[PDB]
């Protein structure tokens, strides 16, 4: 029911329009520059400088998805603990949608956002030149249109910089992306935890299963194993209810992304601090190791 | 001349009656599809039990012989039908050449059962299985009309006989009168899972070994499985061979040197003796040597073989005839307190014998001393072979002083007096295990070292299963095993060789079963996660390709790509597609399109349409509650007594459902 | 409650039956111990679950608020397009929105 | 049972069959208005007629 | 006869006040609550009867 | 705390005070598994808090 | 134990002996009765083994006098004016089931 | 006379291999 | 006597039955020896991969190895930590 909920988050956080806009090949739009928040078409990798970056910060924990026996078997001179997991039979399932649907996804919302506007969200794809529909915002939070009109090209180089700023920022600052690295540490954590509590002997006279087989009767050997049963099936209840209970704080999460997306990347929202600080214009989503991020 | 058996072999596993259930059981059965051999005489051999069928219009088979050794050296049964009757007979029968029908047996002596019945196409079904010294027979009988070989069906058998019977039986062997034919199968341990209907018959069984789909119904322990994908246990693989390691140990323990010694000391200044590098064999002394205690702590007596110890001391004293019950963790007495002391974690053997005619003489025996004044308790493992006069207060003085005494008194031992004043030689042995390179070592034979596939092994009685590979770990003299984070024995030592091992299971990797139903059809397909199949996959399959997320089994790589049914992973979905099969393609994102941009033209809707649309959302659930008393101990007295012991367990539960 | 938790019998009644008193208070405290553990997860799952329901109905009751009491200009909140209105139904354990 | 515990049984000298089956059965919930108020107490049997 | 009881013990080990389970179904709920003094509504008592 | 779990007391130097090792590290092992169970309950509902 | 009498770890029943020396043991000496102390193996439970043939440790069919060739069954000696070890007892074994 | 001992005195617990590991014993230490 | 750390290797334990209460040196007729005793307290040791053990800490010197003997590790993050009892 865990891995179902987590598969379910993931959809419903992303896949939010009803059809995929291709990139346009023009990435300049009136003065404003969408070239660091879209797929470059001849860099090799199809996600953006902004998502590259993004990936490049959280150090995943490589879950590997091919861990044959042979590997395992081999480098036994390394202690390595995935090899340990999986052969005291824990085991982790890859996701269905992979990192390059996701960057799909956030590509074709922000095509629709760059080319439709606020109109594709709440009903078909309605293409509007770039400069109306930052008028048509500019309109929505209080302040005439003739202000953007006016001093347009300061505004497009204020926005240019700002997103220059983002893109230094992220090369250097750390703890930035700290809550979803958290995330990954703390599934570690309690699965390593796992394994180390197979050498509590649990009142019995040895940890050890074959010891006690070996050297003990059939009734003897009886009391002693039902004490590691126990001890064990406790332990592994106690993982399972501290899963089910972190699911439902990810799961809060999630729904708390996906309406931030709808209101927030597909239209115009007024409720105050619920965007940034300040009066909204609009946002872009960018995907990250198990999670979002919103510009 | 070989054929195969489908659903049959399944029995009444007990006398309890129960109906509308799904009972899950682990014993001797037949496996589904197996190899049976035909026969249209040899001496077929047992080896756990036996399905035997038998296809005749005539009544030609009639009867078994089952035993050992088919001479008259051995102790045989018969269980044969003749004309009118129905015999049982365990005896000492020198058996014929040809066993026709009667005159089966030329003679019978020193015999010991005997049963006689009441007097008395199609096929007749028999399970034949023999464990504790008892038979047990269960019978079946169908009407079929087929003529090369057995019918594949599902019958029942119930129980008729359990014998009371002491036989090795390992061969068996038909007996003829003179068309028909005789199926003979073999029983092995395995897994069912069985099905009661309303009358409290069983209409339907299933295996948990012979297909993931079988492992998938036991699993979740239903008949009727929807459509989806599971996970089921991990991929095993069996042990195939058998590997045990033992020390270049030849001369045998010396027996003689410490029981059959020329005399022992006092039990206050008792001896210790190091025994090494010798074969513990005591069969030896069967023939000699008898003893009235033999008791051991820490181990079973019957593990004394099979296992391989570190380090053997033997401390030897004599007590008299009620002081060897002394001799014990957790005693006190003038033994225990200031003579001999044992540890409370004692590990080690006691054992003691009555000496009377080597040790008591006439005018008494006054050579065997014990210490009864003392100050203060001896600390395990202690003794103390002093001789000062004793005084209470704790200051020195002289014998023929009023307040001083010998602490030392003596043994009086006559030829005529009671078991409780009598000698008593006792030798109490201590060792450990698991612990240390191994010098004294059982009685077994080795077998050469198997270096690729997963085999038990037992190196110095350390038992397991697994796999042992060359390994690069540099262990200290003084050490012999290693362990892991979770104390797993990971690397042993040869004892012969003297190579280091490393030991890994041979279990690995998950497997996943994807059904499109039971109801709709019954074929699956497996995902293997880790392995890569462009192997460690079992049985077979047609169609084998590598996805992102693992290897399939089972399903046909179409190009064309839909949305998602059944979710595989990394990209890969699955679903049941036109005669219907399991297809595997990677899924849709969505309806591809594209809108132009110019910076000077715009889109304007000149119509709308009015939409309803509908949402659903749970509000509440169901409101339950339990009875903690009732649920627990239900009518008992005694347990509800019990169980206001365990307080405030029940009221911090209905606390939280209310 | 067929199982056994290392016990002689899941039936209380042998045990009471065919043991002496204190062998018998062994064997019994094994069963109360399973009994309790197993009554314990299950109320475990029930808190974890009523959580889930609680924020559910949480957003149901603030979905008729600013639908069906009222004009919502937040996007997606209630439908897909420019909301005009609302309607609740009842059901089962749960409530309709159209 | 599927609960494993005893229902049937075969009486030993008539052969008929019994059916044992608990003696305590159903919720009884106490209404009170207060033991710092009135002493009296409404009783509910829940699913009875 | 064999019942069940509940106690009370004071500050200076006097037992003071004592009920019966048995008796009513107030009784009961005193039991089952396990104290004296009971606020107003409706809960739900085990079986001392 | 005051439940002895089954064992022969709810006070551990009783235990430790009357019995030796093998014996007497059979009860403190059942009261040590209570009252970590115990533990284990009260942090589970904090959680879910 | 091991070659002629064994039970089993999973046994219910009873086990009981009582002293026979007024009617089994004579001062001339009893050797009626007899024990296996070799054997090629162990019993299993509630199993029988009554055959005489001469034994050899390899474990080759063998003719009653040679080198290494032994009959396989001792002789209970009982006399009267013996101690309490080596004097005759009667067993009787009963196997129940509930 | 008077001296300090500074991290002396610490042999080795049991007889068991022990690679990468990280262990707490009580015994009678210096 | 040098502040360094080193560890010490079995080399023979011997089945005496004696009370040792009291011990003396035997020395040739400029050298030095130097004696301590021994306490039960609790330790935490630290191996090496191909090698012995390296690391050792108490848990009874100062708060700071009380704290290392609390989390079970040698290196600790910034903070505000709750530690156990071990003196
Ligand atoms: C070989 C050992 C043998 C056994 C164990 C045996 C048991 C046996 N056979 C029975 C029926 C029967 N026994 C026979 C005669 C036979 N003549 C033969 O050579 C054979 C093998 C059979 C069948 C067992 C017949 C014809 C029936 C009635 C089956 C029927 O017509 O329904 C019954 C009564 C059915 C019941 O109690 O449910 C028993 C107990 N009879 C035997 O002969
Ligand atoms: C039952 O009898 C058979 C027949 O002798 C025993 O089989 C022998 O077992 C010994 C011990 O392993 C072997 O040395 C012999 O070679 C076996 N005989 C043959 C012909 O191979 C069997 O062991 C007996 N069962 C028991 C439990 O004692
Ligand atoms: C080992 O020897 C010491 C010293 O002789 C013993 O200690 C004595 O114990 C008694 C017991 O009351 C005291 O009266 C003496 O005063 C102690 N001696 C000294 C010098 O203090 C000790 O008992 C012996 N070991 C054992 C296990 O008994
Ligand atoms: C009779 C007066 C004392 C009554 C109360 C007894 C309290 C102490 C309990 C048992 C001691 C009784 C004598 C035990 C003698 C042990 C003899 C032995 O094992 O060698
Ligand atoms: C947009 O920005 C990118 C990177 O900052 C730059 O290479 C590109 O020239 C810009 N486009 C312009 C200035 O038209
Ligand atoms: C039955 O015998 C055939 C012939 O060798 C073999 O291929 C098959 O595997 C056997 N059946 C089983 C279940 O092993
Ligand atoms: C049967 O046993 C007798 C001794 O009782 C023996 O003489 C005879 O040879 C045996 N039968 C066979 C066929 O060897
Ligand atoms: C069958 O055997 C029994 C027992 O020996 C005997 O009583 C009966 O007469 C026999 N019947 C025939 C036909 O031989
Ligand atoms: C077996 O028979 C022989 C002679 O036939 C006899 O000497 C021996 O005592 C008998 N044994 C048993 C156990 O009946
Ligand atoms: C078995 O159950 C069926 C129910 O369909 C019933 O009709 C039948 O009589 C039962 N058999 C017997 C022998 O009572
Ligand atoms: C057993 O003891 C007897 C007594 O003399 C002897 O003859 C026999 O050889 C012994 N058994 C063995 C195997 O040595
Ligand atoms: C033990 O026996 C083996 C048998 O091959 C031999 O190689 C080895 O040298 C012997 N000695 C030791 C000490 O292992
Ligand atoms: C599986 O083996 C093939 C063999 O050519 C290789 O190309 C492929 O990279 C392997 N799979 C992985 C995940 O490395
Ligand atoms: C809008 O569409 C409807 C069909 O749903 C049509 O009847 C109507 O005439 C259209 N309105 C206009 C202004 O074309
Ligand atoms: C005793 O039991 C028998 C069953 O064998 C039954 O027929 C009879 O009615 C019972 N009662 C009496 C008084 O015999
Ligand atoms: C008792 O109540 C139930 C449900 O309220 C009803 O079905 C039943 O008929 C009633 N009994 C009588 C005797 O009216
Ligand atoms: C392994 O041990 C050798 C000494 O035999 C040493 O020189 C080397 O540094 C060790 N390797 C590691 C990784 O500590």
């Amino acid at each position: 029911g865990i891995a179902a909920e987590q598969d379910r988050n993931t959809r419903e956080v992303f896949a939010q329009v009803k059809q995929m806009y291709k990139t346009p090949t023009l990435k300049y739009f009136g003065g404003f520059n969408f070239s660091q928040i879209l797929p470059d078409p001849l860099k090799p990798t199809k996600r953006s400088f902004i998502e590259d970056l993004l990936f490049n910060k959280v150090t995943l924990a490589d879950a590997g998805f091919m861990k044959q026996y042979g590997e395992c078997l081999g480098d036994i001179n390394a202690r390595d603990l995935i090899c340990a997991q999986k052969f005291n039979g824990l085991t982790v399932l890859p996701p269905l949608l992979t990192d390059d649907m996701i960057a799909a996804y956030t590509a074709a919302l922000v095509s629709g956002t760059a080319t439709a506007g606020w109109t594709f969200g709440a009903g078909a794809a309605l293409q509007i030149p770039f400069a109306m529909q930052m008028a048509y915002r500019f309109n929505g939070i209080g302040v005439t249109q003739n202000v953007l009109y006016e001093n347009q090209k300061q505004i497009a180089n204020q926005f240019n910089k700002a997103i220059s700023q983002i893109q230094e920022s992220l090369t250097t600052t750390s703890t930035a992306l700290g809550k979803l690295q958290d995330v990954v540490n703390q599934n570690a954590q309690a699965l390593n935890t796992l394994v180390k509590q197979l050498s509590s002997n649990f009142g019995a006279i040895s940890s050890v299963l074959n010891d006690i087989l070996s050297r003990l009767c059939k009734v003897e050997a009886e009391v002693q194993i039902d004490r590691l049963i126990t001890g064990r099936l406790q332990s592994l209840q106690t993982y399972v209810t501290q899963q089910l209970i972190r699911a439902a704080e990810i799961r809060a999460s999630a729904n708390l992304a996906a309406t931030k997306m709808s209101e927030c990347v597909l239209g115009q929202s007024k409720r105050v601090d619920f965007c940034g600080k300040g009066y909204h214009l609009m946002s872009f989503p960018q995907a990250a190791p198990h999670g979002v991020v919103f510009l | 001349t070989q054929h195969t058996s489908s659903m049959r072999g399944v029995y009444y596993p007990d006398e309890i009656f129960r109906s509308d259930t799904l009972y899950l059981t682990q014993d001797l059965f037949l496996p589904f599809y197996s190899n049976v051999t035909g026969f249209h005489n040899p001496v077929i051999p047992f080896k756990d039990g036996i399905y035997f069928a038998a296809t005749e219009k005539s009544n030609v088979v009639r009867g078994w012989v089952f035993g050992s050794t088919m001479n008259n050296k051995s102790q045989s049964v018969i269980i044969i039908n003749n004309s009118t009757n129905v015999v049982i007979r365990a005896c000492n029968f020198e058996l014929c050449d040809n066993p026709f029908f009667t005159m089966i047996f030329d003679n019978a002596f020193n015999c010991t059962f005997e049963y006689i019945s009441d007097a008395f196409k199609h096929l007749r079904e028999f399970v034949f299985k023999n464990k504790d010294g008892f038979l047990y027979v269960y019978k079946g009988y169908q009407p079929i009309d087929v003529v090369r070989d057995l019918p594949s069906g599902f019958n029942t058998l119930k129980p008729i006989f359990k014998l009371p019977l002491g036989i090795n039986i390992t061969n068996f062997r038909a007996i003829l009168t003179a068309a028909a034919a005789y199926f003979v199968g073999y029983l092995k341990p395995t897994t069912f899972m069985l099905k009661y209907d309303e009358n409290g018959t069983i209409t339907d069984a299933v295996d948990c070994s012979q297909n993931p789909l079988a492992e998938l119904k036991c699993s979740v322990k239903s008949f009727e499985i929807d459509k989806g994908i599971y996970q089921t246990s991990n991929f095993r693989v069996v042990p195939s061979g058998d590997v045990v390691r033992f020390p270049n140990i030849t001369n045998l323990c010396p027996f003689g040197e410490v029981f059959n010694a020329t005399k022992f000391p006092s039990v206050y200044a008792w001896e210790r003796k190091k025994i090494s590098n010798c074969v513990a064999d005591y069969s030896v002394l069967y023939n000699s040597t008898f003893f009235s205690t033999f008791k051991c702590y820490g181990v079973c007596a019957t593990k004394l073989n099979d296992l391989c110890f570190s380090n053997v001391y033997a401390d030897s004293f004599v007590v008299k005839g009620d002081d060897v019950r002394q001799i014990a963790p957790g005693q006190t007495g003038v033994i225990a307190d200031y003579n001999y002391k044992l540890p409370d974690d004692f590990m080690g053997c006691v054992l003691a014998w009555n000496t009377r005619n080597i040790d008591a003489t006439s005018t008494g025996n006054y050579n065997y001393k014990y210490r009864y004044l003392r100050h203060g308790k001896l600390r395990p493992f202690e003794r103390d072979i002093s001789n000062v006069p004793f005084s209470p207060d704790g200051k020195p003085c002289t014998p023929p002083a009023l307040n001083c005494y010998w602490p030392l008194n003596d043994y009086g031992f006559y030829t005529t007096t009671g078991i409780g004043y009598q000698p008593y030689r006792v030798v109490v042995l201590s060792f450990e295990l698991l612990n240390a390179p191994a010098t004294v070592c059982g009685p077994k034979l080795s077998t050469d070292l198997i270096k690729n596939q997963c085999v038990n092994f037992n190196f110095n009685g350390l038992t397991g299963t697994g796999v042992l590979t060359p390994s690069s770990k540099r262990f200290q003299p003084f050490q012999q095993f290693g362990r892991d984070v979770s104390d797993f024995t990971d690397s042993v030592r040869d004892p012969k060789t003297s190579e280091i091992l490393d030991i890994s299971p041979c279990s690995f990797g998950g497997v996943s079963v994807i059904t499109p139903g039971t109801n709709a059809s019954s074929e699956v397909a497996v995902l293997y996660q880790d392995v890569n199949c462009t192997w460690r996959i079992y049985s077979t399959g047609n169609n084998v390709f590598q996805t992102q997320a693992g290897c399939l089994i089972g399903a046909e790589h179409v190009d064309t790509s839909y949305e998602c049914d059944i979710p595989i992973g990394a990209g890969i979905c699955a679903s049941y597609h036109t005669q219907k099969s399991i297809v595997a393609y990677t899924m849709s994102l969505g309806a591809d399109s594209s809108i132009a941009y110019s910076n000077n033209t715009i889109a304007i809707p000149t119509n709308f349409s009015i939409s309803i649309t509908t949402e659903v959302m749970p509000v509440s659930m169901a409101k339950t509650s339990v009875d903690c008393n009732m649920y627990i101990c239900g009518d008992s007295t005694e347990c509800a007594n019990l169980l206001l012991q365990y307080g405030s367990f029940c009221t911090q539960l209905n606390r939280a459902l209310s």
